[PDB]
């Protein structure tokens, strides 16, 4: 009842859409729990950019 | 008592309670001051009046000290209570309020005499209405301060 | 956390207007 | 103020006999109590059980009690807990326990007095300070 | 073989109940008229889950892992206590004392922590009935007291307390108290939390037992600023029973 | 006595935290950054004037020349700290403005003090602060100090006010 | 962590030898006067 | 030539914007990992538990600090003095509760300083100059060892080293204060004389060059146009300003040799500041400033307060409230 | 109904006698013959009914009886309260000097 | 909105750095 | 019915629903969504059930 | 009113950076006759 779509989120989505699912903080997008998403997490492709 | 006099003796009118980025009206602090609660009268157990110590203008934060007529510490609100011998609870306090709003209350439950207390280090007790600026309760200066802070 | 909003703006203009300020007399003294 | 017979009269038994010492005695246990107590007893707390300090009120609901220069002597001889039920000469320093705190070794009676003698005194000057702890300061 | 302190220090060991044999699946003979004793008891949580807080639909609540960021100090050990024989065979554990809490930190996924105090003080944990030899099949099932995390001298931040400090918000001297008044108020909270043990081993010789347990209890709840977490435990345990 | 000073105004007027004193920090260290900076980069760009060890007596008063060199000084400062002065006349004017602007910038902040006119707190940290038992950080650390200051020092401090404070309502943590 | 671990050990190992051999390389030489 | 022989020609080349030098390959890399991370945890990292007491205390910018308050929270006192490398933990979440961060940009940063130091040396042996600007540097150098190094060392943790922050600065002074006086320690007084006295010969020094430039320029025009990059010639008058100094005092209260005043500059706030960073030093084991506490007494006895009477009871308010909730002894002797 | 437990002891007899359900085993000092011996089987025992089944205690000698019959007037016993008792805050509860 | 206003001021300084280093008026010998 | 595919039958959450100067994520407008409160069904006095 | 907080900042900038950057322009340009 609160997904990404609700909360104004524009570029999750498009990380989502390819594969990119959870944040290194341990959540993913599905609502599963204690994932380890590696390096490609959220976070991790925000980083890529910036460097 | 004329309210207006009453409110002469509170130290939220004091300008030496301000803050240098503490911004706006006094309002904005405590509130706007809308009636007079009464004076207040603290007793102990014992029947005699004790007179709550008054906050100084240095003093961001003060305890609650109570002594009688010649200034004996007869209650406080201790910090470490293991060994407090002055609590409320100890010495019975209790408060009754002449005048204003309270004229002729009288309250013995602990924690609300504790309250009165804290307000009474401030001198005289209003009611602020602090909802409508969203007051944050928080002593500004008057503009006899901000006045003086930038002609010096 | 319940910071004062009208501190955006003065910050921004703190930074903005003396800013602004240098520029232009900089550009307009290399354009001569 | 100043140093005077009446500060320097103390008790000298339960019974209310008094003693009265000299400037000289005064200053000599304040020395010697320096010397030998003061790591502990410093301004009459007690750093390694600070619920026991050496105010006079406090040694005289002692038992026995030590309010007084014979007591006093005798705690330092063979000291007990606070109630008397227990010797603990092996875990404070007493002439009994000279061999394993030996800066008793050299002491004698009229030290012992000296020392009894500035205890007892000491309050009398610094008031609340003697057994204050930090608050007195 | 014998270990010494200078083997094990700084190797993490300290924080690891002994284990017993793969061997070791005897049976200890329980005399009635005899009295025994827990002369050690350890507990090592390996794993610690808290209980998702459902939305407002109440659809359902699972309990997540989490991961430990207060590192090897977690275990229960020299906890002692009088094991007695009932009328009934059962047996029944009653703690005297030991190191029977550990505060532990766990983190979950998004980054909260959750602060508990790991415990069986006051253990109570009994076995079915008619238990004339403690087994690989013996249960206990018990219950312990939690306290408050934090005990009654505990200063927060703004510096109040229960039986110290501040009884108000002092940075805020014309605030309405109404609105802080669970913040200003500390409270002690004493809770109830229950324990299976499953004496997996058991070395009938020496009257060593080894298993695994789960408990649950609640988590800090800040001297009762929050609600407290529900947190199911879960890990390995070492007994070593005396006649007393 | 104004180590006593110093001290008040830590717990009363929480002067460490005044925008006013920073800058005067900042052109106090800064100005004796600048003397001690200065003064070894001209002894160790010298040129050598005389022929001895001791190179002080390689100096004329009167002497046209400089007697160090800008040059090899810039080029140095340059590569080891990205800039350098290149203009003598803007470094020692830069000399004076510093920590001259530093004092006025820190008497502003004690007339301020004055009125109490402080910069004591920070509304958004103490309402986040009362709300949450949980939150802490070194601001509201500093702030149990000063509150440790006032009621301990305040009676001897300030006699002419009486202050009569029992021990149980001194401010005191847990075995201190 | 035990990747990690190894790759500082190997970078921090290279620097170090890096900065020990440098010096080692006629490093009094390196100067605008006398070249020994 | 040879590949090694090329690149350690790069490294000490002084036609580099930047010099490099030996010590810069060591420097670098140090400097930047120490940076880096100090900046992404400045912002970002989540509570630290200093206190080893299970209470975070929360640092940075994301969770409710500002640029006044935030810090990168020093390590554990659970940790004390052993070291605590990211390989170390269980986790990075581990890591960052138990203040990882502190360790490693500490670390770093100490060792790429202390190569500043030596690249400062490096260069100037390069451009042919006197060696001992990097000897001026130590004294910031040492003091910064003082407060992240040797303090902690004495002390047993790093706990108790300097936060990384605007206000856990004032901290770490408020608590030194309480359990050292460092303002009643000489060393301290020491450096106050040297950094006011800094300031003050700063102020001095460029006033007066200021009061005696040589006219060049008009009155329209910055008078900073009248020194030229390079000039063989000076663009001021010492002998008006000795001239002028030595009347405001005396002859010889004023100098008439440029290189005695530069080392007079050097030399004062350096020592200053070496002494300073002593004392933070000898603190670190317990040799603290004078006490003087009831050291007047009268005829009977009664102590007769002076000002250091006052001094500790401000010290005593410090020692009782910090770190509140971390005693369970009644002696706070580390 | 959110009050502070400890402070609403203080209006009870806790606040003027010692409580021997409650109170510190440093507050035994205060009367002659109580400390350390008899204040420590008194902590030792627990929760008392009654002022009174301190003189029940197994083991006191006919002078300790004696002790503690001259001294019920100092004492009192309300209810254990957790916050007071717990963290063996009898023992040590953290004040000193 | 505070977090985001201290990082981009400290933001721009640091490429302030950049350009004060290597764009800066070359330092010249007339 | 999972609420998951009720609330795809609300028209808070039809984008052309929108206005251009309405900033912000939908739960800026609505609110948040909590919980599914049900299926109403309307009867009028005669039991028909109306729509 | 409950007007939108960000207007204001919005409205600023608005105005402040476009009119700044033809000022710039305009400057420099009258200081090359
Ligand atoms: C003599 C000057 C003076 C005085 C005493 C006052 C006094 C007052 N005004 Mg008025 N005001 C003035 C000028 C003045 N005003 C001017 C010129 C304007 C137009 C801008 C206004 C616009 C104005 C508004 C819009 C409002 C007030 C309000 C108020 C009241 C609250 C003040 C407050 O929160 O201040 C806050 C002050 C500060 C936070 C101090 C900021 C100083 C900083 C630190 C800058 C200095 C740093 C500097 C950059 C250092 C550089 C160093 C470098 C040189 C090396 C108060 C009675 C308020 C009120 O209640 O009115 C109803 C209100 O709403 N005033
Ligand atoms: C990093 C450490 C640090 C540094 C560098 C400073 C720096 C400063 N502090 Mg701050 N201070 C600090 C930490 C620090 N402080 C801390 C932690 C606290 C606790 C809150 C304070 C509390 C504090 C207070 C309370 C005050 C300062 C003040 C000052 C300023 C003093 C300026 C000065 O030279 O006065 C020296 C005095 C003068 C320059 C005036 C007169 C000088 C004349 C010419 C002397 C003539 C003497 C003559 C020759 C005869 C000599 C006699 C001799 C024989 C005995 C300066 C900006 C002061 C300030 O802001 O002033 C506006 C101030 O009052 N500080
Ligand atoms: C008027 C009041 C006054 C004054 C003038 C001073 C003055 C001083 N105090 Mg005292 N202090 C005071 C009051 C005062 N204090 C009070 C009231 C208290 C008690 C509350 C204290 C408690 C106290 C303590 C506990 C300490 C001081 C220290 C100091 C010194 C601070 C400067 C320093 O260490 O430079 C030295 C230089 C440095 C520290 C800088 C090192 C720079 C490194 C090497 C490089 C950094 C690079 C950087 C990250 C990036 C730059 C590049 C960038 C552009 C990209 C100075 C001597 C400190 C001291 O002596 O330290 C040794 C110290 O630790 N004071
Ligand atoms: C394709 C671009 C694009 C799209 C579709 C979105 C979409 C979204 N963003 Mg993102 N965003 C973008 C670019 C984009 N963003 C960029 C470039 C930035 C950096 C500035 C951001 C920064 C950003 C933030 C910080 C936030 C969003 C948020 C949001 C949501 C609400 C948007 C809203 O209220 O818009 C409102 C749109 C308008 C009010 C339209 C204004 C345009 C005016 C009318 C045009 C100017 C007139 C012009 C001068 C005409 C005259 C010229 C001519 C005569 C010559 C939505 C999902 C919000 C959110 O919910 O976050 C989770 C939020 O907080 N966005
Ligand atoms: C992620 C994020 C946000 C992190 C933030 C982290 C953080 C904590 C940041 C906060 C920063 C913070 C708020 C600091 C601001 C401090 C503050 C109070 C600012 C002071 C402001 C101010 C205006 C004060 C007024 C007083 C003032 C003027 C002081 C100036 C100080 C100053 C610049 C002194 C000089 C410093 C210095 C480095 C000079 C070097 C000069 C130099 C290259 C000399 C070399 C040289 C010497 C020679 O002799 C010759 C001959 C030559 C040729 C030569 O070259
Ligand atoms: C009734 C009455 C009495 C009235 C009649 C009035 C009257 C006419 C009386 C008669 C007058 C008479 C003489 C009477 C005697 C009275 C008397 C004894 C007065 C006492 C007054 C008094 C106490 C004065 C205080 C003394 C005071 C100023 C302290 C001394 C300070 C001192 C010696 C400072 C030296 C500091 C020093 C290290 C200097 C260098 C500083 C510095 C680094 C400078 C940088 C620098 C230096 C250069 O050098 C040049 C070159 C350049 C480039 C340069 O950068
Ligand atoms: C040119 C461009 C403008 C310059 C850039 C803008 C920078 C502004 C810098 C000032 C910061 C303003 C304070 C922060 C904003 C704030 O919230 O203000 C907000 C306050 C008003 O306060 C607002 O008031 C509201 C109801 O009126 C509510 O109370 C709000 O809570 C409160 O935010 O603004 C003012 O009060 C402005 C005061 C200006 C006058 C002060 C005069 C005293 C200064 C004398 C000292 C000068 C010495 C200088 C030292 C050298
Ligand atoms: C010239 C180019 C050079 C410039 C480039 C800039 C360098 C940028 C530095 C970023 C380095 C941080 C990356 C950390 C990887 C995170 C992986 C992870 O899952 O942990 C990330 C999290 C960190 O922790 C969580 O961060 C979250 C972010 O939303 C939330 O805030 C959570 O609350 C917080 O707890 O922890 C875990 O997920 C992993 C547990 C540890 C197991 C991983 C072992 C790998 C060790 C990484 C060591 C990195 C050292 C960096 C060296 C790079 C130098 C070039
Ligand atoms: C115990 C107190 C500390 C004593 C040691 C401090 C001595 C001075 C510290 C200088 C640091 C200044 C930064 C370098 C500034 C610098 O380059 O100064 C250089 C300056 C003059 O250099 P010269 O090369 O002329 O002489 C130094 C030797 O080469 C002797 O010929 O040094 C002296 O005056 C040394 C006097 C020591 C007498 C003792
Ligand atoms: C590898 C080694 C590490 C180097 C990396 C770090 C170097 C970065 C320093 C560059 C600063 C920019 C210079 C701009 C300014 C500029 O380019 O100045 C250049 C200027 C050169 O002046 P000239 O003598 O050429 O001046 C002639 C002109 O005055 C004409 O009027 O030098 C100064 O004025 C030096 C004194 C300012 C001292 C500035 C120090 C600033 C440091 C403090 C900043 C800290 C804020 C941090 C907050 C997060
Ligand atoms: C620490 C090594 C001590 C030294 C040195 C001295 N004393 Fe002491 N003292 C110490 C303790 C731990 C105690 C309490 C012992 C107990 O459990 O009862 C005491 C107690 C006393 C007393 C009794 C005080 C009272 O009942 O009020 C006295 C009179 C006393 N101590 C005296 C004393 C003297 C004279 C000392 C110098 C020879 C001395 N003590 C040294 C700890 C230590
Ligand atoms: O001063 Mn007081 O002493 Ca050095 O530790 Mn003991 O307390 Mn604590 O951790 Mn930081 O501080
Ligand atoms: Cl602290
Ligand atoms: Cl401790
Ligand atoms: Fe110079």
């Amino acid at each position: 009842l609160n997904p990404m779509w609700r909360q104004g989120m524009f570029v999750l989505p498009f990380m989502a859409r390819l594969g990119v699912t959870g944040s290194w903080s341990g959540w993913s997008i599905t609502g599963e729990t204690g994932i380890d998403p590696g390096f490609w997490s959220f976070e991790g492709v925000a980083l890529a950019h910036i460097v | 008592i004329p309210e207006k006099l009453a409110f002469y003796d509170y130290i939220g009118n004091n300008p030496a309670k301000g803050g240098l980025f503490r911004t706006g009206p006094m309002n904005k602090g405590d509130g706007i001051a809308q009636a007079w609660k009464g004076h207040a009268v603290f007793r102990n157990k014992e029947g005699e009046e004790l007179f709550v110590r008054r906050m100084p203008a240095f003093f961001e934060s003060f305890p609650v000290i109570l002594t009688d007529k010649n200034g004996v510490v007869k209650a406080d609100i201790p910090f470490r209570r293991a060994e407090s011998k002055y609590s409320f609870e100890q010495q019975g306090v209790t408060v009754s309020f002449y005048g204003g709003e309270l004229n002729g209350q009288t309250f013995t439950d602990p924690p609300t005499v504790k309250s009165y207390a804290r307000k009474a280090i401030f001198g005289e007790i209003f009611e602020f209405d602090t909802e409508t600026l969203n007051s944050d309760g928080i002593f500004r200066t008057s503009p006899r301060g901000w006045f003086t802070f930038a002609h010096a | 956390m319940e910071v004062n909003q009208l501190g955006l703006i003065a910050t921004a203009l703190f930074v903005l207007v003396p800013s602004v300020f240098l520029i232009i007399l900089y550009v307009q003294t290399e354009s001569q | 103020a100043e140093l005077t017979p009446e500060v320097l009269t103390v008790p000298l038994n339960s019974e209310g006999k008094t003693i009265t010492l000299t400037e000289k005695q005064y200053l000599e246990g304040k020395r010697l109590f320096q010397y030998a107590c003061a790591s502990c007893h410093v301004g009459g707390i007690t750093k390694t059980n600070p619920s026991l300090d050496l105010r006079t009120e406090t040694l005289a609901l002692a038992t026995p009690p030590r309010d007084n220069i014979e007591g006093l002597v005798d705690y330092m001889k063979n000291p007990t807990t606070y109630d008397g039920e227990q010797e603990i000469a092996e875990v404070h320093p007493s002439l009994r326990s000279a061999d394993i705190f030996p800066k008793m070794r050299n002491l004698t009676e009229k030290d012992l007095v000296a020392i009894a003698g500035h205890i007892l005194v000491e309050p009398k000057i610094l008031g609340d300070k003697w057994g204050g702890g930090k608050v007195y300061y | 073989q014998t270990l010494t302190y200078d083997d094990i220090v700084g190797t993490g060991l300290a924080n690891k109940c002994p284990t017993l044999d793969d061997t070791a699946r005897g049976a200890y003979p329980i005399d009635s008229s005899q009295t025994y004793r827990i002369a050690r008891l350890c507990l090592q949580p390996t794993t610690f889950l808290v209980k998702e807080e459902p939305k407002n639909k109440r659809q359902e609540a699972e309990f997540v892992p989490t991961k430990l960021v207060t590192r090897e100090t977690t275990s229960l050990d020299q906890i002692q206590g009088e094991l007695k024989v009932n009328s009934d065979g059962s047996l029944t554990f009653v703690e005297e004392d030991g190191i029977d809490f550990q505060p532990v930190t766990v983190q979950m996924a998004g980054g909260e922590r959750i602060p508990l105090l790991f415990t069986v003080k006051n253990l109570v944990a009994s076995t079915q009935p008619n238990v004339t030899s403690i087994t690989t099949s013996t249960d206990f099932k018990g219950e312990f007291n939690v306290p408050s995390y934090r005990t009654a001298n505990f200063l927060d931040p703004k510096g109040r307390g229960l039986a110290s400090g501040y009884d108000s918000a002092i940075a805020l001297p014309q605030a309405k108290e109404e609105e802080l008044a669970r913040a200003n108020v500390k409270r002690f909270s004493l809770t109830k939390g229950q324990i299976s043990l499953n004496v997996a081993k058991v070395d009938g010789r020496t009257g060593e037992i080894a298993g695994t347990f789960e408990s649950e209890q609640l988590s800090d709840d800040d001297m009762g600023a929050h609600e407290p977490h529900e947190v199911k435990i879960q890990g390995v345990f070492y007994a070593s029973i005396e006649p007393a | 006595a104004i180590f006593r000073f110093l001290l008040f105004f830590q717990g009363f007027h929480n002067w460490t935290l005044n925008p006013f004193h920073m800058m005067g920090v900042a052109g106090v260290l800064g100005g004796a950054l600048l003397c001690a900076i200065h003064g070894a980069t001209v002894e160790n760009t010298l040129f050598q004037d005389g022929e001895g060890a001791s190179t002080f007596r390689a100096f004329n008063p009167t002497q046209a020349e400089e007697t160090y060199s800008m040059v090899t000084a810039n080029r140095f400062w340059s590569q080891i700290f990205g800039i350098a002065f290149s203009n003598k006349r803007w470094l020692h004017f830069f000399m004076l403005f510093v920590p001259v602007t530093g004092l006025w910038m820190s008497a502003i902040g004690v007339v301020g003090l004055a009125l109490n006119l402080r910069s004591y707190d920070f509304i958004s940290q103490e309402i986040r602060a009362a709300e949450d038992p949980e939150f802490e950080t070194f601001y509201t650390k500093n702030l149990l100090l000063n509150e440790g200051i006032r009621a301990w020092m305040a009676p001897q401090d300030q006699p002419h006010e009486n202050f009569v404070f029992p021990e149980e309502v001194l401010p005191r943590g847990n075995a201190l | 962590m035990e990747t990690l671990k190894i790759t500082v050990y190997i970078v921090v190992t290279f620097f170090v030898l890096l900065f020990v051999f440098g010096f080692l390389s006629g490093d009094p030489a390196r100067n605008p006067k006398r070249k020994d | 030539a040879n590949l090694w022989e090329r690149f350690c020609n790069w490294v000490t080349s002084t036609d580099n914007r930047l010099y490099v030098g030996w010590f810069g390959v060591i420097m670098i890399p140090t400097l930047l990992a120490a940076t880096i991370c100090f900046v992404i945890a400045f912002i970002a990292a989540p509570p630290v538990d200093i206190d080893g007491i299970r209470e975070p205390v929360s640092g940075s910018l994301l969770y409710g600090n500002n640029i006044i308050t935030g810090a990168v929270v020093p390590s554990s006192n659970a940790i004390g003095l052993h070291f605590y490398p990211i390989w170390e933990a269980a986790s990075l979440d581990e890591w960052l509760y138990n203040g990882g961060p502190y360790q490693l940009i500490i670390f770093h940063f100490l060792l790429g300083a202390s190569c500043y130091m030596g690249r400062q040396w490096e260069l100037s042996y390069r451009l042919g100059m006197r060696p001992w600007i990097c000897v001026a540097y130590s004294a910031p150098l040492a003091s910064a060892f003082a407060v992240f190094l040797i303090y902690p060392i004495g002390q047993g943790s790093f706990s108790d080293g300097m936060p990384l922050g605007i206000s856990g600065t004032f901290n770490f002074m408020i608590v030194f204060q309480a359990e050292h006086n460092i303002l009643m320690h000489p060393f301290h007084q020491l450096g106050v004389a040297g950094v006011f006295g800094g300031a003050l010969f700063c102020a001095m020094h460029g006033s007066l060059v200021t009061s005696s430039l040589i006219r060049e320029t008009t009155e329209t025009e910055s008078a900073n146009y009248g020194y030229k990059f390079g000039q063989e010639e000076e663009t001021y008058n010492i002998v008006a300003a000795h001239g002028y100094f030595g009347r405001l005092i005396f002859q010889y209260a004023s100098f008439n040799n440029s290189r005695s005043l530069h080392f007079f500059l050097a030399a004062w706030p350096v020592v200053g500041v070496w002494f300073t960073a002593l004392g933070i030093s000898t603190m670190a084991f317990n040799l603290n400033g004078f006490n003087f506490n009831h050291s007047v007494i009268d005829a009977k006895g009664n102590v007769i307060n002076t000002w250091a009477d006052i001094i500790n009871r401000a010290n005593l308010g410090m020692e009782v409230m910090h770190e509140r909730n971390a005693h369970n002894f009644p002696l706070d002797l580390a | 109904e959110l009050v502070n437990v400890v402070d609403e002891k203080l209006g009870t007899a806790y606040g003027e006698k010692i409580d021997l359900n409650n109170t510190n085993i440093a507050a035994f000092i205060q009367y002659r013959g109580l400390y350390p011996t008899l204040a420590k089987l008194i902590v030792k025992n627990a929760p008392y009914e009654s002022v009174e089944d301190v003189l029940n205690i197994p083991g006191l000698t006919e002078r300790q009886k004696q002790i503690l019959r001259e001294n019920l007037e100092h004492f009192t016993v309300t209810e254990v309260e957790t916050a007071l008792v717990e963290g063996g805050d009898r023992y040590n509860n953290g004040l000193y000097k | 909105m505070e977090t985001i206003t201290y990082v981009f001021i400290f933001a721009c300084i640091i490429a302030l750095f950049f350009f004060a280093i290597f764009f800066r008026e070359p330092p010249r010998i007339t």
